[PDB]
């Protein structure tokens, strides 16, 4: 009852921007959120020069699996896949070397919302339907460098945040704000570049590599404010389709936007041809779900509908199942986060994933879900976007004034160890 | 690599049986077994799976709460216990290896497959079949199996030594609820009386033997 | 749950032609999860192909696999006389996994009429108390013509079904047949 189910994948998760550092580094160009930082805001975890304490890391945890993004600028300095920098391909072919080595599958991620700003200047990145092609390129050169030894890929990493913070409230890069429309031209071009990626998979590079694809949707919880009351109801079911289901319905559903948000944003959300919705559906592998703080912090981040939010994991596995056909779930990413000032005594990250992972059992279970992994969010600190190195996700801790940067268990990676260890608790 | 449906047999309405299968030439818990039926003249319908270590098991719905599937891996045997059986449920049954082994992010398929296992679910006894001659530039002639039940039922003709012609049809069921065929075969009307025609009708479950031998009138 | 929807129940074509088979779902599923099976007559399922185009082991390059969302195909590009059986869809990517109706593929051939043949029922069974009257067809194509019927496999010979008609009248009782290759319907 209490230990997982025999074959259950245990990992462990991060992302480019946060910890690889070496902005400017052998030929890479910069990014979005490079211009970001020094437009509205080092080295972070100095990932690119330190990889082999990584993969220590990784080593004495004992995660069956590794989740990473490889960073689009730093393989192609302006965008446009033609010359990649010979450099930056040798670290990423190394690193997945690296965890063949060591019986580690990969999970490999195109997007973690490092836009190369060259293609955002040039053409006003996701707003433009011409970088659609550009990312196929991208994807393209990346199944074929790196395919024959990744079985697990991610297209773009929460597209929700990626278009409400980086064009709705401007908390992301690239800070637009203001326009609606940019948000939702955003997330279309963002849905079809995912399509036409699954789309190219399938066609040219399943068959040889036979390996699974999807994108990380993230969400949030959210609880009726009366238990009984029918009306709280309907308007956490509009929460949840505002942020989860305006990229599940697309690509898990039936094609389309959902019919809720088709009345409501009329002359803002873009239309689907017939042809488009047939090739939208049916374009993840499985379904990649992230819970975890961005979804819930800061309060501008979801529309509530005047409702509970909640960290019910175990309820919103249920409501992936109940509306997309009880599909085989990953979790892309869960955690929570610390204050800055706590480095290695963080006793709630252990209760934080003590709660998440009792949750998940209950889902299995009781439930019947097909949770069949789950990624604990951040091997080590790192640069968490707008929050910077205010908080702390990582179960390594790494002192970034420190020159050597070497990688810390926290109490939490010793939990981690502990659970993968005896498979439960 | 084989996996060996048993238990198979027949069940008053309402009453319980229990299925096994079982499995060698691999690591048996290293693999997800199926269990699928096949009514006569119908199509494949998936019944449940179970996975590696026996906690993880699913179910389709028309037999959810009724069946429950187990196994043990030390015995290398899977077995689909069922309850509360209907009309419905008489059907072959298979045990149906999936490829998506364990630690090898393999895509689901159900690779390996037994030879099935026959479950008929009636009130009726086993009576044995009574057999009726049919009479006849070619022509006809036959035998009619009636009244028989369960469903396995053997023929041949002048002990296995004429085919080219022979058409045995499958059984139909007929309101009282047992089983009944006829075996034809069509030969030159000219060969009549030259050569001797016998049908042999074999009910094994009946023990019942039966050579019969066809004459025109 | 998801529903797979097989189209057409039946097709008939000859060897040496090309079949596509389809399998709509009521529902999107990824092409990841979509199986197709081959059953032929008191034999047990064999895989063909698995994950929507990968074919299975030992399974000729005529057997192709495609699709995506809601529609997948199944095509063998030149038919042989193996090749002629049913053909089943099925999707694991929701729970709980379906199969689909069954395509059986046939042997299209020139038309052939049947031959009609009546039998009376036996002294035997008549004594008993119950009087059966057997109707007969032999080998015609196609298939398309109290009574209860039973029809055969498609001959392996001659590509040609044969159905049995019986019809259970009472104790003391005190057959018209209609076909493509007869012109004119044949009563017996
Ligand atoms: C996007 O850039 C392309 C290339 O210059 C141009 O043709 C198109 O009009 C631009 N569209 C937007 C939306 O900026
Ligand atoms: C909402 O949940 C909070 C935190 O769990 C709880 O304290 C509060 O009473 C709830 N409010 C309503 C209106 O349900």
């Amino acid at each position: 009852y209490d230990t997982f189910p025999k074959n259950f994948f245990w990992g462990i998760g991060t992302g480019a921007l946060q910890v690889e550092g070496s902005w400017k580094k052998d030929g890479k160009g910069p990014s979005i959120w490079d211009h970001f930082i020094h437009t509205h805001l080092n080295g972070s975890s100095d990932s690119y020069i330190f990889l082999e304490k990584d993969l220590s890391a990784l080593d004495f945890i004992g995660v069956s699996f590794y989740q990473f993004s490889i960073s689009w600028p730093r393989l192609f300095p302006d965008g446009i896949v033609t010359v990649a920098n010979a450099k930056g391909l040798q670290y990423y072919s190394t690193l997945l070397d690296a965890l063949v080595l060591r019986n580690i599958e990969p999970i490999v991620t195109l997007y973690h919302w490092d836009l190369p700003l060259a293609l955002q200047e040039k053409y006003g990145g996701w707003k433009n339907d011409t970088i659609i092609d550009i990312f196929n390129d991208y994807a393209t050169y990346c199944f074929q460098m790196f395919g024959d030894r990744v079985k697990y890929w991610i297209t773009i990493h929460n597209p929700y945040l990626v278009a409400w913070h980086g064009y709705g409230t401007g908390m992301h890069a690239p800070g637009e704000k203001g326009n609606l429309a940019a948000v939702y031209t955003v997330g279309h071009n963002l849905i079809k570049a995912h399509s036409k990626v699954w789309h190219n998979y399938n066609t040219h590079f399943r068959p040889h590599q036979k390996g699974w694809l999807s994108i990380t949707l993230g969400s949030h919880w959210i609880e009726p404010n009366r238990s009984e009351n029918t009306m709280d109801i309907f308007k956490c079911q509009q929460s949840m389709v505002s942020v989860l289901g305006w990229f599940a319905n697309p690509i898990h559903g039936d094609g389309d936007y959902p019919e809720g948000m088709r009345k409501k944003l009329f002359s803002v959300l873009p239309i689907f041809s017939e042809a488009e919705k047939h090739e939208m559906r049916g374009t993840a592998d499985f379904f990649a779900f992230s819970f975890g703080p961005n979804n819930f912090k800061p309060l501008n981040t979801m529309a509530k509908m005047g409702q509970n939010v909640s960290l019910n994991l175990r309820e919103a596995l249920n409501w992936i199942k109940l509306e997309y056909n009880n599909p085989r779930i990953l979790i892309a990413e869960n955690g929570w986060f610390t204050d800055s000032r706590v480095k290695t005594e963080d006793t709630t990250a252990i209760y934080m994933m003590k709660n998440f992972l009792s949750q998940v059992l209950q889902a299995i279970r009781l439930d019947e879900i097909r949770v069949f992994g789950y990624t604990a969010w951040s091997l080590l600190d790192g640069f968490e976007w707008q929050d910077a190195y205010t908080i702390r996700r990582g179960l390594f801790y790494v002192d970034f004034n420190s020159k050597q940067k070497e990688r810390k268990p926290k109490s939490s990676a010793h939990y981690y160890k502990q659970i993968i260890r005896e498979n439960g608790f | 690599v084989q996996l060996v449906e048993s238990g198979g047999g027949v069940v008053q309405p309402g009453r319980s049986l229990r299925l096994s299968c079982a499995a060698s030439g691999f690591t048996f818990s290293n693999y997800g077994i199926h269990w699928v039926r096949q009514a006569p003249g119908k199509g494949l319908e998936w019944v449940a799976v179970i996975w590696y270590d026996g906690s993880i098991k699913y179910y389709a719905d028309s037999v959810k709460g009724r069946f429950t599937i187990s196994r043990d891996n030390s015995k290398n045997t899977l077995y689909l216990q069922m309850n509360s059986l209907r009309a419905e449920d008489t059907a072959v049954y298979y045990c149906a290896r999936d490829r998506a082994a364990a630690g090898l992010h393999y895509y689901y398929g159900m690779d390996v497959w037994g030879q099935g296992t026959t479950v008929t679910v009636s009130s009726a006894s086993t009576k044995g079949p009574s057999v009726f001659p049919l009479a006849p530039g070619t022509a006809a002639l036959g035998c009619l199996v009636k009244d028989y039940f369960p469903e396995p039922v053997t023929v041949s003709w002048n002990s296995g030594a004429l085919t080219s012609g022979v058409h045995t049809f499958p059984a139909v069921l007929q309101s009282s609820g047992l089983y009944s065929l006829s075996s034809v075969v069509t030969v030159p009307s000219s060969s009549l009386g030259t050569q001797t025609y016998i049908c042999n009708v074999n009910h094994k479950p009946s023990n019942t033997k039966v050579d019969k031998k066809v004459e025109p009138k | 749950e998801i529903v797979l929807t097989q189209s057409p129940g039946t097709l008939s074509l000859s060897p040496g032609e090309r079949a596509t088979l389809s399998c709509r779902a009521s529902q999107s599923v990824s092409s990841t999860y979509l199986a197709w099976y081959q059953q032929k007559p008191g034999q047990a399922p064999r895989l063909l192909i698995y994950g929507a185009s990968s074919r299975a082991t030992g399974i000729p390059d005529r057997f192709s696999g495609s699709g995506s969302g809601t529609d997948f195909t199944l095509t063998i590009s030149r038919l042989e006389p193996e090749d002629f059986a049913v053909y089943y869809c099925q999707q694991s990517g929701s729970s709980p996994l379906t199969f689909g109706g069954g395509t059986e593929v046939e042997i299209k051939r020139t038309v052939a009429a049947p031959s009609v043949f009546i039998f009376p029922p036996s002294d035997e069974q008549l004594k008993s108390g119950t009087a059966s009257v057997v109707c007969l067809l032999n080998n015609f194509y196609p298939r398309e013509a109290n009574s209860q019927e039973s029809v055969t496999e498609q001959d392996s010979k001659d590509s040609t079904y044969s159905l049995s008609s019986t019809l259970t009248l009472s104790k003391a009782d005190y057959c018209e047949v209609t076909h493509q290759g007869l012109s004119s319907p044949v009563t017996k």
